[PDB]
């Protein structure tokens, strides 16, 4: 019953400060766990960085060196990632989670947040419609996509009819090209219900605040 | 530090099978307190890490049965029993014993299921593209198992190697299939110049390529 979430900006440039929240709702945690961050390298390499516990007692990965402080306000029950310095091998996702003093999370563990290092510029995506050529079987499947393009940083999200169309899609991985993204997303729906029920997707960059929805129609 | 080691696994594995992975540590991982400080994790494609098992033996609330952790102090086994669909993914141990708590390399579950062809799919570049001075043609390979393919393209019967970027999905926790998209990248004007545009999957499951096309 308990939830983590970590937020936070997903730029940050050379040399300057990472900072990230954990918002923890369904428990205290002026409490006798470990609230730690972790976080995951682009290739998938797991670190432990350090945890606040019993509110006062913090301890760090020696790696980080006087990098990093850990700390918590007990008012809006949330605790704080701070890493100074910063470089592109800081790149990576990061993790809140709550591990009991004989390792045990559960799944407490927040969502993730990508953080990237990097002097380029907030880029947004232009979205593109994926529509079949010609006409293709009926009474069959069709698939549909969209293609997003030219955005920095990572991440977009993608969804079909908000969420609706949630079964058959496949979202591919970024392919970064120029200090820019592009990735494709294709949806397969029934031949009967397209083009005769609308097939529209969105998508989402937090970081250049973008939020585009992109109908896809018979050309 | 103590150092982690986790191996690979040299087979895919069907459903209904069950697997043992394995852990090592240079150090023991059994405290004064006769408990053994040994986590295992299941990281689902997409997802967070989520823990089966902490005290190298003792499954965390919700966890299926079907994961069972056992070991000495220094190595340690994983048993998944009677494997389904959405154990795919990457298991990593974690020592849990001293700093820096460290995690073990993963080891990567994929499941073994029947052949299936991909199915492709092509697309032009789209209108609102081409206004921008751009020209994309993407294609789809859906839901084809096993994961290794060739994608081959042609314009105007000739090959195309330059300004093709790939991308390729983690195994299905559904279906057990993989996918992949392909897609040519050209000028407005280099698209304009052509007529013919084919996308070719080379897969086990057919002896000719599996081709779609289009005329500009």
């Amino acid at each position: 019953e308990v939830k983590l979430s970590e937020s936070g900006p997903g730029l940050v440039k050379p040399s300057q400060s990472l900072s990230l929240t954990c918002t923890v709702t369904g428990y205290s945690i002026t409490t006798n766990y470990a609230w730690t961050w972790i976080r995951q390298f682009p290739g998938n390499k797991l670190e432990w960085m350090g945890y606040i516990r019993s509110s006062v007692i913090t301890r760090y990965n020696p790696s980080l060196k006087s990098r990093i402080s850990i700390t918590q306000d007990t008012s809006k029950n949330q605790f704080f990632l701070q890493l100074n310095s910063v470089t592109t091998e800081d790149t990576a996702t990061y993790y809140c989670a709550r591990y009991d003093y004989y390792g045990n999370t559960g799944d407490y563990w927040g969502q993730g947040t990508s953080v990237t290092v990097s002097s380029a510029k907030t880029t947004p995506p232009s979205v593109y419609p994926l529509a079949p050529g010609t006409a293709a079987l009926k009474s069959s499947m069709v698939t549909l996509g969209c293609l997003v393009k030219g955005y920095f940083p990572e991440p977009v999200t993608v969804t079909w009819n908000s969420g609706s169309l949630s079964s058959g899609v496949h979202t591919f991985p970024a392919v970064l090209q120029s200090d820019l993204y592009t990735l494709t997303s294709s949806v397969t729906v029934p031949s009967s219900t397209w083009p005769s029920q609308t097939v529209t997707c969105n998508v989402a960059h937090p970081a250049s605040s973008t939020k585009v929805d992109k109908k896809i129609v018979p050309r | 530090d103590i150092v982690i080691t986790q191996d690979e696994l040299s087979n895919p594995v069907t459903s209904g099978e069950s697997v043992s992975i394995s852990c090592r540590s240079s150090r023991s991982l059994l405290y004064k307190d006769g408990r053994t400080y040994l986590n295992w994790f299941l990281q689902r494609p997409g997802q967070s890490p989520q823990l089966l098992i902490y005290l190298m033996s003792t499954r965390a609330s919700g966890v299926s049965d079907r994961f069972s952790g056992s070991g000495s102090g220094t190595d340690f086994t994983l048993e998944i029993s009677r494997v389904k669909a959405e154990d795919v993914g990457v298991y990593y141990c974690q020592q849990f014993v001293e700093y820096p708590f460290t995690f073990g390399s993963g080891t990567k579950l994929e499941i073994k299921r029947a052949d299936a062809a991909p199915t492709v799919s092509i697309f032009p570049p789209s209108s609102e593209q081409l206004t921008s001075g751009g020209a994309s043609v993407v294609c789809f390979l859906n839901n084809f198992y096993p994961k290794d393919i060739n994608v081959k393209w042609k314009i105007d019967g000739s090959e195309r190697q330059n300004g093709v970027l790939n991308s390729w999905t983690d195994q299905d926790s559904k279906d057990s299939t993989y996918s992949m998209s392909s897609t040519l990248t050209l000028t407005k004007d280099e698209y304009e110049r052509h007529n013919s545009y084919t996308c070719e999957a080379t897969h086990k499951t057919s002896t000719s390529p599996i081709v779609k096309s289009f005329n500009r």
